[PDB]
């Protein structure tokens, strides 16, 4: 058959990725731009919210190093990929686990309906690649909303999990936290509750 | 109008097949016995049909939709893409490529086809269309079934698609057949071993292309084309 | 040596060509453009001619699946390379042998002379091409003319046939079909008469 | 009723493919995570079904006749056959035989299966036999399509045909695949490579077998099969 | 060593098994004989019982897919091997879950006693062979009936378990369906109650 | 009352020697130069005589006594035996298998040949006898000598045994040579040679057989023939 | 694929053919049964006919050696294939071409009609094998009647020949030969009007 060139293959990002993409979490001074946790300025279009969560590893404990990466529609259902700081909103961030706690947060909006290829709506959800220490090639979720059943009863990618106990895995729950409209979205890893991890 | 500004490099005419194949029985009698006679190249030779300006169906490269009478056709779906190129890795732009074929069952759409398997209702089995500007094509078709056929007793020739390929001039003109990688008829068939070198039979086979298929849908095979070498004219005259 | 890519290799076109590049041939609908034989509208520039042959194997049975290209220069001794159905002339064209009468015909006007690479000019003539079952790699030759006399006998292409009689083999005769002028050009691939092929 | 009278060899299962093959997904959560527990054979193992008197109607094994809806199905028509032996070469006769499969475009007469490519109306896909007095079956059909599948993203079966052989006892029973010799997706398939050593993957590759074919009319395949050794007691109880 | 020719390698039924097996569970028609689930004619000796059961992957979900091939003793514990329609008694059967509950059922008469090899009595027992997309190579376990204790207690096949607490999955629950004696089989593939499944 | 109960696997025209072959002289007018025409198998090709009940004399077999004229032949005794079976290895019984050969000199008891070594008045040189239950035939003779014939300026036949072999039908019926074992003209021989491929060369070479020796007596060589596989006839006219 | 074992490969007859299959024409004694050139006794029912034809080759020269074996079927068109001196018919004879003239003969019945595999009804033929010097396999031919002109139209294997006038090759001319009814069928084996020879 027709071979490609063969994918660089992949590499842990091990306990030290803070160094190279997260500065301040590392201990070191932070360069005059850097890509982190605040997709959206106040005065961006769409819902405002803060989202937050803890990763678990497969005995229940919190995985302190974890590292993610977010990629979103605005709240149109719009993909930016035009990165700049000025930008009262960007598509993409970048978060991490505190050491102590082993909680990440994002303050961003709630994106908007994007429908996939065969042209039938998503529900609202945000992609995320999480690395760390021990995870040898990324993992890919999506943070869907619980406010959002209708929708996500329909949506033709959870639609993909054949049962229906495992699409909950990937319901953020609302609260409020100081005051704030707040998701938490918590992933496991392995084990019971093991978050649902996409290939594609 | 055309100018003769270029030379094709001389044609291996024992890379091709030669004329008189006899266990390619119909080759016998339709083989000339006397030598061709070489002739230098001239604007004759040297120009050919360009049909960037020919008017193409919206379906025509699309033999899942090109024929359509209630529905889709019976068969392996498959992308059958590739590149022209001559042979000093020159890409061949706007050059018109042509493919016919029979269906998943060995059946040709032709008037002339006696063998009991039935049409499809919903497949011709013709396709054309033009190279990119890169030297791309492609066509979206079903995987045809090998045919029996009146040769020695118990003869059927691989799936194969025919192509056809015109090129910059009369002188790159080229008819061929398609094969499938791994076949098993494929060693078996008169019609390929009329092509006594190997090497140039594997030239003609078709690889499993699975970065091109449209997964939950259709597989792809990859199916390159090279063309006479095309060099500007020098020293010439004098 | 310099050794370049080997060239595909050609294969027969086989007895359902006509499927492919002969459509109303093969039985079936033809598409809104086919490329045939009909290579002059009415008012193009120069003598409107018919061409019509029949094609023999070596014993002497007519092969009545043949398949024919042709490239020929315009009136004016121009070749016409933007293939297009509107245009008043085409230096391209394709015929078919009829499958009860094994005859090919085509609608041209009779070419210009042009000369060859050194200069000299060659005698009228048409390029063909034939392309058949039991025809491994197509078999290229000539159509001239036998009111060209003069011009044939000085033509640089036909003095490299050795044999005189062997150049006789390319000459068209001049005929009447339905009254209009025409020229016939039968080909006989093997044996008795047999028609120079080239290379080139 | 049945006796006990005879052994079987027993299962190399490293042979087979183990129960977790994690690269074919529905298998992490389907195979056992304890240990088999190894049982001497008795009267319960060493017995089993014979289908001498079970009614087989006329087309039963012929895949192009069995589903007859006004015509042919569309498709490479092709004879399966072959000879159920066990491990000692001794033939199993009188032995059923079943097997289902795909139309010529990779769908399933199946409500479960949500591929786009189309049913053939005069294609059911399912045939059973016997075995004759020799161990030989033979069946009529039209060669399966690829079949794309949920596995991982551009994942497609191989062309295959499920079979069943009862053989002489439960112990024996066995559901396998044929494969297609010189098919380019058989390395690519996680099915198929839920077996572990390459010799016994090609073990499942049918071979073509022109020395089978009816000349103008269908291609062949050949598929022998190898049921446990079967011997008699000896030395037992003493 | 002595090597025999190597058995043909198993691979899973996979989930169109029905099309092949259990032809009106695929939505199909069906022939004039199918072998299936109704061992016993009304009249057949013997206490007449219904078996039914689940079949439980490893997350605890439904394999509502998954296909049974059973073999048991008839009353007088015998093993009636000459297939037929019209026996009185088949000791082979057929069954498959249903796919919207997931659930089996078999129509038959509880098997009297065998002897082993050795000439010691085994409990009554039905032979169970599983097929299912995901299973590579079946798999075979035995139906035990919980009225059955003392036998069960002194089974040598039970015995060949090496704890007890294994022993239990393998013994069926008495119970009543539409008011009649039957038998709950349920079997958990992987996991927390794992059943035993058997090599010989 | 012969009935069309079987068909018989087509012969590999590549495997036999080609009918143009023209370092064998006499090959060149006496070839066909148009295609064969394949035709399907009917009862006129599937049957043919069967001489069970033709009435064989007691030393038709036995070369040494059917030409006895006062005494024994001179030359090389030996017993030249084997099995006809048919290319799915079944034995062939009750068939005819004929012979004829030159005497140890070379020389042929035929009118028509003029080489100068003498004929030996105890030897003619014809046998026939009929294959056994199991396939089985025997010969005894002397070997013959090598045989120069005007073909190129020096060519010399190795020695060898013309054979004729009936089998089931009109389509399996052949006429052959066997040729001795270590024999150097062999390689040297353009009637071996119009076997293009060596393998089947090897084939028609007899070995030196000492088991079937008779000591202080004859020696003895085996030359086993195949014919063409004999199968039942499947799914046709359906 | 499948391959069984290969054919033991064909050589000529040579030319002294005769020694182990036409005694007689040898210049040698003939055993007590001989197979031979008459293939009905004067009593076997049917049409009594003289077959007689010479055998030419590409230089339209005799072929003074040839050997060959018929195959036909009786009146009634059945093939008997129980070979006996004693019975009135035999289906199947031998004859050869006389050094002198290169004429052979054969003494028979016109065969009746018998049906090809698929049930068409074949016209009269005899089939033949013809050997010699020369003729490293053997070549297949068939002897139809000119007095069978509508049944020889109509013959599902006269039909395959693709040339009509390749068909005329086999059809063998009626005559009377000191008062019998006779036919004269000659074989060319290369060249002008070469006869059709068959594969099967
Ligand atoms: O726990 C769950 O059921 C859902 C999972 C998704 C968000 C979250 O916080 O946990
Ligand atoms: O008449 C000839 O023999 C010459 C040849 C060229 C034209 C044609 O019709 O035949
Ligand atoms: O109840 C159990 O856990 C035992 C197992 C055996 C029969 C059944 O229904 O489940
Ligand atoms: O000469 C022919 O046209 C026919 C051929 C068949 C019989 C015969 O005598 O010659
Ligand atoms: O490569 C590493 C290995 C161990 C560790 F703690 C950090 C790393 O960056
Ligand atoms: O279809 C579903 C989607 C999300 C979820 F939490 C449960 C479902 O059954
Ligand atoms: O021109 C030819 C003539 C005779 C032959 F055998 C081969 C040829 O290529
Ligand atoms: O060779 C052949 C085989 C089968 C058939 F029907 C016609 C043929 O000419
Ligand atoms: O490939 C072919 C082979 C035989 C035939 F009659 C037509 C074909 O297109
Ligand atoms: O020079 C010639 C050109 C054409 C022809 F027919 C004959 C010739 O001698
Ligand atoms: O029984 C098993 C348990 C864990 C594992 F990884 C493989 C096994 O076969
Ligand atoms: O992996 C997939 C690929 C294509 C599709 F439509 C669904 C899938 O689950
Ligand atoms: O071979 C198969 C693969 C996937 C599937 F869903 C069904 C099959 O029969
Ligand atoms: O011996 C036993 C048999 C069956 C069971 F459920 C428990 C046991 O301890
Ligand atoms: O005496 C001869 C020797 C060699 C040959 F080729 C022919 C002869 O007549
Ligand atoms: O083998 C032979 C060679 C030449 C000849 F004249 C007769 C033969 O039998
Ligand atoms: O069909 C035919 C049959 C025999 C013959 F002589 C000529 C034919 O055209
Ligand atoms: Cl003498
Ligand atoms: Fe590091
Ligand atoms: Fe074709
Ligand atoms: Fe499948
Ligand atoms: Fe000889």
């Amino acid at each position: 058959p027709i071979e490609l060139l063969p994918e660089t293959p992949s590499q842990t990002a091990g306990p030290y990725v803070h160094i190279g993409l997260a500065l301040e979490a590392a201990g070191n001074p932070t360069r005059d731009q850097e890509i982190w946790n605040r997709l959206a300025k106040p005065d961006a279009p769409g819902e405002h919210i803060l989202l937050l969560g803890q990763v678990y590893d497969g005995n229940g404990h919190l995985v302190r190093d974890s590292f993610l990466e977010v990629w979103q529609a605005d709240a149109n259902g719009e993909y930016q990929d035009a990165y700049n700081l000025e930008n009262a909103f960007n598509s993409f961030g970048r978060t991490a686990t505190t050491f102590d706690a082993g909680e990440w947060t994002l303050h961003t909006v709630k994106p908007g309906v994007v429908n996939n290829a065969a042209g039938v709506p998503m529900a609202p959800h945000i992609n995320i690649s999480l690395f760390a220490r021990g995870i040898n090639i990324h993992l890919h979720t999506r943070l869907y909303f619980d406010d959002e059943a209708q929708a996500n009863a329909k949506c033709p990618v959870l639609n993909l999990i054949e049962q229906p106990q495992r699409r909950e895995t990937l319901i953020a729950k609302r609260c409020e936290v100081d005051g704030k409209t707040a998701y938490r979205f918590d992933i496991r890893i392995q084990g019971e509750g093991e978050t649902v991890f996409f290939d594609f | 109008p055309a100018q003769d500004n270029s030379r094709f490099v001389i044609r291996d005419r024992n890379w091709h097949p030669k004329a008189l194949t006899p266990d390619y029985k119909t080759s016998i009698a339709r083989s000339p016995r006397q030598a061709l006679v070489s002739i230098p190249q001239s604007i004759s030779e040297t120009t050919g049909p360009n049909f960037s300006h020919l008017g193409f169906g919206a379906h025509d490269h699309d033999l899942l939709l090109n024929f359509n009478n209630g529905g889709l056709p019976i068969g392996e779906r498959i992308i059958v893409a590739g590149r022209v190129v001559d042979q000093y890795g020159k890409p061949v732009p706007n050059t018109l490529v042509e493919m016919w074929q029979a269906n998943a069952g060995g059946r040709y759409r032709h008037k002339n086809d006696r063998y009991l398997a039935p049409l499809d209702p919903n497949f011709g089995g013709v396709g054309r269309c033009l190279t990119d500007s890169d030297g791309y094509y492609s066509f979206r078709t079903i995987k045809p079934g090998p045919y029996p056929w009146r040769n020695g007793p118990n003869d059927w020739r691989p799936a194969h698609i025919h192509f056809g390929i015109s090129g910059p001039s009369i002188a790159t003109k080229l008819i061929t057949q398609l094969y499938f990688e791994g076949d098993p008829l494929i060693p078996m068939c008169p019609i390929v071993k009329s092509i006594a070198n190997p090497e140039a039979v594997q030239q003609l086979i078709a690889k499993l292309d699975m970065n091109n298929a449209n997964p939950m849908d259709c597989l792809a095979y990859r199916f390159d084309i090279v063309l006479r070498g095309q060099r500007k004219t020098h020293f010439e005259n004098c």
